[PDB]
RNA sequence: CCCCACUAUGCUUAGCCCUAAACCUCAACAGUUAAAUCAACAAAACUGCUCGCCAGAACACUACGAGCCACAGCUUAAAACUCAAAGGACCUGGCGGUGCUUCAUAUCCCUCUAGAGGAGCCUGUUCUGUAAUCGAUAAACCCCGAUCAACCUCACCACCUCUUGCUCAGCCUAUAUACCGCCAUCUUCAGCAAACCCUGAUGAAGGCUACAAAGUAAGCGCAAGUACCCACGUAAAGACGUUAGGUCAAGGUGUAGCCC
């Protein structure tokens, strides 16, 4: 068979590739920023929790980690 | 008017039906004797399929008890120097003798196959036969 | 079979190359793509066939000795004669004498050739040498002879809408004795 | 096609001819059956074709299967008084399984016939009212009653809109 | 002079050339019949149209089938049966049914002889596909009578109009059996989705019993 | 698929079906804001009027003007049916002439 | 792309990363070779049963979300705008900086003889010029329509004149891409082909083997015959089709246009 379906693949993966080469401190900086969030979010989540329970702050010794972060 | 479709039925069948509907206004010469004296197979076009799988033929390998004797006799005395000559219908080879004298002497009791087998080399070699065993 | 067709309908169809069925074949008919492979084959058993006797020291001690090395085989489709190149040694006489030996050798080989029955209706056998070193030697035989003197956008409707009135016609419309002498 | 062996199984006509409509008493029916051998050939081709048929006609009867669990198969009945009822049915074809338990906890012919009549008085000729559950809607489809004026408009003597003329 | 021909495609076919480019030719299908069981088909070719009516037609009288008709207006039995592509599937109608199918199988049913039947084709709707299935289906159908030869037994029609009157429409002309022919409770017949969906009436479509013209 | 797998899915389920220009509207009010006209894509050869007007729903979209002749201008009331002008590529709305500003057609 | 040098890398060890045209492009298990063998090609056609997966193209091996030792990553994976197609297999044609094979007989190359290409002149065309025709214009135009222009010819230009006009008018006005007529061209070819028949499942298509296997073929061309000095040679002949090839300005003529 032809390859013509493969080439439409072909030059979507190589200009997407080139793409993200050309943007990819500005990428950086936008996924930087996004984990961020989701950490927060992370934590209202589990502020929520203690909260609708009736305690007033997190349970004794309780410090909620990092889950996002490279390290 | 007529049915050239030889893989529609048979020849009869088509020519049957056509004179039924009129469109054939004689039979053809041949329509009567068919029908007195048709053949056993109504000759139906089929298209030979190949066997696949567990299907095999149910043709089966023709073999006599006296082969067993024919593959020994061929083994120890080998093919005789004598010609086979396949156009007399009652031809007697020396296979065939030794055959013949091997089958009475199992008819008169002996039973024993190694022992059925030199009785009858003795036999044949007293009546005048040459056999030279091939090793 | 293998990607290389072999269902051939007349598979069965006995091969029969002789000089007799040229004269009985029809030029028109034209060779199939299989019927080369057919005469490509039978060239390579004629290759197989002179190459083995070349090398068997009973058939021609002569012939033996040289260690004659042949370079194709082609033999002609008009079946007249069977090619039979042999590799041209650099050796300027030797040339000669493999050639001679050859020659009066052929006449024998044809005869050995039946006994190989398969190969029996064998064409004469011709050999031919190996222009590649036997042109030079030509050459160089005159050349040394030779005297050198004294040295010093309109639009394209699609045919299959193209519309026609052939129906509407036809639907339209059905489309639309005695002689005697002296007569008054 | 029907995907599956037997498509005629998923029929609501196939389904709807079963026999065993069990009495109110009757829970639950625990089918115990094996795969192989060939003293349970009943009662598998019993779980193949009639467990559906059983079931239809029994909606809320529990119907629970189990495979190879004992040596030869048997059904079990649950009844609500607290009663178990054990059917052997080793060696049994399935259509005589589905005549023995239809003898034993079945609804006769005229049990069933009884509940049908019953229900026809539900639905009585001489209503008015939607063709869903009556067969007339007005009485003026009936022969020799002042038609709907939809159809036929009613003399100016029988409408308002000429009473109060004349009257006022 | 008893036949009738009957047109059911004719096509305009485009041949490249190697010195004359692209020419055209016409591709013809043509159907003929009696009306009395006697019919056939053939395809016509030629440059000019009416060459390809005249080679069809002609041609199309000496490839003759023969249908069986039960009672000389319907098939014998339900015919499902597929071509290529191209599924038939036709029912036995009674009278007054008429014809309910593709238009070209009532053009053809005509010729043949059928007044009543029911056909729905699914699939490529092939014309010639669709011709030469649907004679290939009709060619194959079992009367009653080879039926009760076959098995040795009365055939039975039992009618809804007669009651409960048993009718006998075919015997054997050989011995009649006298073991009674197996009753499986269930028979392993495979059906089709569309005729159990209509049964139970979950077939609901726009466009199924329209009123339409005497066909 | 088994039947098994037939189960599990369940019956089939049709994409929401996608509301076009109108929203599943027959017509829609709207102001003309610029009138122009439009090339029409190959192998069509047309300068074919339209404008632009801005919907009741808010949203601003290209209309298509049908007839010999208009007198739309800036700030008028035009009615817009749904139909895509076939060589039009993007205009899938059409001025509605005889209601509102928009007249019939003045005859030849 | 070709040549040289050298690095990451290919190796080991310990961790990662988790992709492939990871493809027999054939899901696992069981069964069948009888039915219809079968859209096509691939790899003979199917049945039972189960899981996975798919539902026009493109957007999209993308966006967002989530997960991940991954941080220019992987996995899962949409929508809006847009289109009437996209796509699979096969056939034909065209084309190939496409293979092999055998060829051209004044013939593609070399070989043979006399030339052209340089000079003057003659003549045609182009270009320029002029108030001042047209047509031909790669092979297949260019001493061509012309076996022929000082006037005439003549159809061109300028000026003047006539208006039922040499004609029961006239027009060399447009259109040879409406045509007849007469031709160029491959042709320094041998093929075209009605009417039938058969194969491919009655698909587009195809139809030859001489120890022959589905083709038969009227007619046309070639051939034969005739002309010239033979039976040789040279003429003549040369189909269908190719180039919407040439010619409306040989004449005629369709359509459109002009009529002080
Ligand atoms: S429905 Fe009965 S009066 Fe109208
Ligand atoms: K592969
Ligand atoms: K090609
Ligand atoms: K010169
Ligand atoms: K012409
Ligand atoms: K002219
Ligand atoms: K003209
Ligand atoms: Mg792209
Ligand atoms: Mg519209
Ligand atoms: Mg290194
Ligand atoms: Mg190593
Ligand atoms: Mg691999
Ligand atoms: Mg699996
Ligand atoms: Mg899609
Ligand atoms: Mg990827
Ligand atoms: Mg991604
Ligand atoms: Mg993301
Ligand atoms: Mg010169
Ligand atoms: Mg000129
Ligand atoms: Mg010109
Ligand atoms: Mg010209
Ligand atoms: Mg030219
Ligand atoms: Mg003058
Ligand atoms: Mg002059
Ligand atoms: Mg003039
Ligand atoms: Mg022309
Ligand atoms: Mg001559
Ligand atoms: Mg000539
Ligand atoms: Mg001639
Ligand atoms: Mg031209």
């Amino acid at each position: 068979k032809n390859v013509l379906k493969i080439r439409r693949r072909k030059m979507n993966h190589h200009k997407y590739r080139k793409l993200v080469k050309k943007t990819r401190f500005l990428r950086r900086k936008v996924q930087e920023g996004r984990l961020r969030r989701k950490q927060i979010k992370f934590e209202k989540d589990l502020r929520r929790i203690w909260l609708k329970a009736g305690l007033k702050e997190a349970p004794e010794g309780w410090q909620t980690p990092k889950i996002y972060l490279r390290g | 008017a007529g049915s050239r479709l030889e893989t529609v039925g048979s020849i009869f069948s088509r020519t049957r039906d056509l004179v039924r509907a009129g469109v054939l206004k004689e039979k053809p010469l041949w329509f009567d004797v068919y029908d007195a004296f048709p053949p056993l197979r109504e000759p139906v076009f089929q298209r030979p399929r190949v066997r696949y799988g567990k299907a095999k033929a149910p043709i089966q390998d023709i073999w006599y008890h006296e082969d067993r004797i024919r593959a020994k006799f061929y083994s120890v005395y080998g093919s005789g120097q004598r010609a086979f000559d396949l156009f007399n219908p009652n031809f007697k080879s020396t296979c065939q003798r030794f055959v013949e004298k091997y089958t009475e002497l199992q008819k008169l009791g002996e039973t024993d196959e190694e022992k059925l087998f030199v009785e009858t080399g003795k036999a044949l070699l007293a009546e005048g036969v040459i056999l030279r065993r091939v090793g | 079979k293998v990607w290389y067709e072999s269902p051939s309908l007349g598979s069965h169809s006995t091969y029969k190359p002789s000089k007799l069925e040229f004269l009985m074949r029809s030029t028109s008919k034209k060779t199939r793509k299989e019927d080369h492979a057919r005469l490509r084959a039978l060239n390579g058993l004629l290759y197989k066939a002179l190459t083995d006797l070349l090398c068997t020291p009973e058939v021609s001690q002569e012939l033996y000795d040289l260690n004659v090395e042949l370079s194709k085989v082609s033999l002609t489709p008009d079946f007249s004669a069977c090619r039979a190149y042999w590799k041209t040694t650099l050796s300027a006489e030797q040339n000669a004498h493999m050639e001679a030996v050859l020659q009066r050798s052929a006449a024998h080989m044809r005869h050995l050739l039946m006994s190989q029955q398969t190969l029996r209706n064998v064409p004469p056998i011709v050999f031919v040498q190996d222009k590649g070193n036997a042109a030079l030697a030509e050459l160089d035989q005159l050349l040394a002879v030779a005297d050198f003197g004294p040295r010093d956008g309109r639009k394209r409707a699609k045919p299959r809408l193209e519309q026609d009135s052939s129906l509407k016609s036809y639907l339209s419309g059905e489309e639309v004795e005695y002689e005697c002498y002296a007569p008054d | 096609p029907m995907k599956g062996r037997f498509p005629i199984r998923r029929t609501l006509q196939y389904l709807s001819q079963g026999n065993v409509v069990f009495k109110d008493s009757v829970k639950v029916m625990t089918v115990n059956y094996n795969t192989h051998g060939e003293l349970g050939e009943g009662a598998r081709k019993f779980v193949f074709f009639n467990i559906p048929q059983i079931q239809y006609k029994n909606p809320w009867v529990q119907i629970m299967m189990f495979k190879n669990m004992t040596p030869s198969p048997f059904l079990r009945f649950y009844l609500d008084s607290g009663e178990q009822v054990l059917v052997d049915v080793e060696t049994k074809s399935n259509k005589e399984i589905m005549e023995h338990i239809r003898k034993i906890l079945g609804k006769n012919e005229e049990t069933l016939r009884e509940e049908e009549e019953e229900k026809k008085q539900l639905s009585h000729p001489a209503n008015f009212g939607p063709r869903k559950y009556c067969l007339r809607e007005c009485i003026c489809e009936v022969e020799g009653q002042v038609p709907c004026p939809s159809l036929v408009p009613l003399p100016k003597e029988m409408r308002g809109k000429y009473k109060a003329a004349l009257k006022a | 002079e008893d036949f009738d021909t009957r047109i059911l495609e004719v096509r305009n076919v485009f041949t490249m050339t190697a010195k004359e480019g692209r020419k055209k030719s016409i591709r013809v299908l043509v159907a003929v019949g009696n009306g009395k069981g006697a019919a056939g088909f053939s395809i016509g070719k030629a440059t000019d149209r009416m060459d390809a009516f005249r080679k069809a037609k002609n041609r199309a009288v000496h490839h003759l089938h023969y249908i069986e008709r039960y009672e000389d207006h319907t098939i014998f039995h339900d015919i499902s049966l597929r071509f290529k592509r191209t599924h038939i599937k036709m029912k036995k109608q009674p009278k007054g049914y008429g014809l309910r199918c593709h238009r070209a199988i009532i053009t053809i049913c005509r010729l043949i002889g059928i007044k009543d039947m029911y056909a729905k084709v699914s699939g490529s709707i092939n014309m010639l596909s669709l011709t030469q299935g649907l004679f290939r289906g009709l060619s194959r159908q079992e009367t009653h009578q080879q039926l009760a030869d076959k098995k040795g037994l009365h055939v039975v029609e039992i009618r809804e109009e007669c009651g409960p009157l048993p009718i006998v429409v075919a015997s054997p002309r050989g011995p009649l059996r006298k073991d009674p022919e197996p009753e499986d409770e269930v028979p392993d017949v495979k059906l089709d989705w569309e005729d159990v969906k209509t049964a139970q009436g979950m077939k609901r479509s726009v466009w199924s019993n329209l009123k339409r013209a005497a066909t | 698929a088994t039947l098994n797998q037939m189960h599990r899915l369940g019956p089939p389920k049709r994409p929401p079906r996608k509301l076009g220009p109108t929203e599943g509207r027959p017509q829609l009010k709207g102001v003309v804001l610029c009138t122009f006209t439009r090339k029409p894509k190959k192998p069509n050869s047309a300068n074919r009027k339209c404008c632009r007007v801005r919907l009741s729903t808010g949203r601003e979209a290209v209309c298509f003007i049908p007839g010999e002749g208009h007198t739309l201008q800036e700030h008028q009331i035009v009615l817009v049916e749904g139909g895509r002008t076939q060589d039009l590529p993007g205009v899938k709305l059409t001025v509605v002439r005889g209601k509102y500003d928009c007249g019939h057609v003045q005859k030849k």
